């Protein structure tokens, strides 16, 4: 239940999807 | 909604395995980190602040330590 670590990667952008 | 349009910023919290190493340049901050599904060689040190899981920070200075600095901390 306890969240997992997380880290952002600044990943930003967008996702290309389809 | 009714606002500002959005076109900037998109950071979300990829799960992190553990942090690779340290390393500080300019005066930043910034830890290796290997991304799950993505490949290992798209390896990218992101900002520790940025960085939300300070659990996984600690392990990993916890081994280096206990001779880390040789003083407080």
């Amino acid at each position: 239940a306890r969240t997992k670590q997380t880290a952002r990667k600044s990943t930003g952008g967008k996702a290309p999807g389809g | 909604h009714m606002v500002e349009e959005v076109l900037e910023e998109e950071e979300e919290e990829y799960v992190v395995e553990k942090v690779l190493d340290r390393r500080v340049v300019k005066g930043k901050v910034e830890y290796l980190l290997k991304w799950k599904g993505f490949s290992d060689e798209d390896n990218t040190w992101e900002p520790e602040e940025n960085l939300d899981c300070p659990d996984l920070i600690a392990e990993f200075l916890q081994s280096q330590k206990t001779a880390h600095e040789t003083d407080k901390s």
